[PDB]
């Protein structure tokens, strides 16, 4: 899936 | 500083909803307001809580103080709270430790809890956008919608057009597909379903932290959802009389 | 080409609440007279007969006799996603291996749309006759509840004695012995508040708690519960479904 | 052969449900003056003293010493079965075996159930230097509250106050009730004669809270060195006392 | 024991 590190 | 609340139930239900989300998180407060922003453990999500100075029956703040709390153990102690004993936050100039003060009006107690307070808050950018396609539902409704496809599978899919939202599932025992519709009503705080669409969204989520930011239902009446292509999911909650918790979570890809 | 819509789900719910925990696998019997399950536990100890009729449901339409693979475990969990209130579509095709749910909503708001895998039905559907019994009680539901769930904590059998002048349960266990007893009423002000027997011939058995409280999980479906028991014939615990069907269960003596 | 009728069966519930969990097995002394249960827990520590007399029950008749040996498991699951509106106990004067008969006021349900016993196999003395006397519902939350901070509690005991405090590795907590009394009545009173700073263990007195519903006040008897009473009124038919001793 | 089941039907 995609990390929240990907963003921001 | 000093805050000063009469009605604690709020407070109370703020951090049962960010409670078991988030365990650690640094509160950055100020002469407008008490603002946290913080991640989860697995660094998928995001908690932005801010609750505004005019909210607080005594608000009374100076410089920008940033305390490292532990939301865990502070839950423990306001669930020591009592409901009509009014609360006074506090905290010193320069101490490691915060204080929180219930105390009844007429009657004769008065409890005195101390947390320790630490100190690291890695915390990123919001650009100020404009999503594609916005939800705006009562917050019951999405309790029900992610509780009920919990069931099914671990992730949601959330397919946003002009009419209708619509959440779909698929598992080890079936498949299922939620589709919520507009309203037609002249008075519907929380009963009314709205979409404001630019343009159709098709989002793949985790159905866990849904259910972790479900949490937070009791808060408010209303959510908002805000989905557009690759970037995350803002679940939003006003909170009454102060401020609000955006929930961001990254989409499975 | 199977399609029945229900209103009151309800019921459909409540039904599946009943049956999810003793029955695992299930094979529905689909006809254009109604939907009709019997089956046996892993054991063979008890027996469920579920009768819903056509003229039940608001919209009955069948087209050939199906024979459905269900997993009432998994069917019980995708109608925990259904409201009370909710109205409920069974849909199949006449060949398909797949059985359709559909949810809606009293305000048409909200459709879920669910659909449950089918299985390889193998079940051997015996005849029960529906024979007339030596004794026969009719009470209300709650205090049935109540007595098996009290004296589920004394032993693990029950010994039901039906004789002229009342109704007696006891159990012995191995933490000391218990005995209700329920008595006749003569003239209450509701029909489904008062306990009548009807004895031909004084009933004196033996029966297994842990299944009684399986079919005392189908409580909320009426307020009187009838018990059909006679010797050396198994206990018919039987659940009116108001103006639809009936639930029957059956249990073989010690 | 020991006859008891009572009317009020939840208070007899309230105490099963209260002694269920500390003690496991115990010792009922039933004779004319009443049912006296005096017993300590596991490892034989902190003691529960249970007294409730014939005046109280509604139909006593005893004849001999009945001492029964009883799992307070299986009686509290038989006084669930028991409808909170007549309660019977009886017993023979050799028999091994404590009968309870459950009968609703019109003639409607009985239930009759006889559990088996088991096998059996010190005096309690004083004068307090400080004695609380405030509600069982305050006592259980500071009790639950300060057994969230520490596992420890400190009672100070002073002219106007009585204070409960606790501290553990992420903070501390400080409750304090205080002596108003107006002329108008008065909540919280304490007979001092040595204010008190005295150290317990919470598990015990969370245990102790467990019979709250009994009475609306507790009473709170405590001195140096010698053990914590906490005890509660029934009725006029008796009391539930239960001691817990210091630490060093 | 325990009668198990048809045996009786
Ligand atoms: C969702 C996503 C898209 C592109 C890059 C990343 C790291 C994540
Ligand atoms: C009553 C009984 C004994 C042994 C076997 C069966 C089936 C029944």
């Amino acid at each position: 899936q995609c990390s929240m590190t990907c963003f921001y | 500083f000093e805050a000063r609340l009469v009605q604690g139930s709020i407070l109370k239900k703020v951090l049962e909803a960010l409670k078991d989300l988030i365990n650690e998180a640094c509160w950055d407060i100020s002469s407008s307001g008490v603002n946290l922003q913080s991640m989860d453990s697995s660094h998928v999500s995001l908690v932005q809580l801010t609750l505004r100075s005019e909210g607080f029956d005594t608000y009374r703040c100076d410089r920008n103080l940033a305390m490292g709390v532990n939301l865990t153990s502070m839950s423990k102690i306001l669930k020591c709270a009592g409901n009509e004993d009014i609360i006074t936050l506090r905290a010193e100039d320069n101490a490691d430790t915060l204080a929180l003060v219930f105390e009844a009006p007429n009657q004769e107690k008065v409890s005195d809890y101390e947390m320790k307070l630490m100190d690291l808050v890695e915390q990123l950018g919001i650009p100020e956008q404009e999503y594609s396609c916005v939800v705006k539902m009562p917050s019951g409704e999405f309790a029900r919608i992610c509780r009920d496809l919990s069931h099914i599978g671990d992730a949601v899919v959330i397919s946003c057009a002009k009419d209708g939202v619509k959440f779909s599932a698929s598992g080890e025992l079936g498949n299922g597909n939620i589709k919520l519709s507009q309203t037609s009503n002249v008075d519907k705080e929380e009963e009314a379903v709205t979409i404001e669409m630019n343009e159709p969204v098709q989002l793949t989520f985790a159905l866990r932290y849904l259910n972790f930011f479900t949490k937070a239902t009791p808060l408010s009446s209303t959510v908002t959802l805000s989905m557009s292509a690759d970037v995350p999911l803002v679940v939003e909650y006003k909170i009454a009389d102060m401020g609000h918790l955006k929930y961001y979570l990254a989409p499975k890809i």
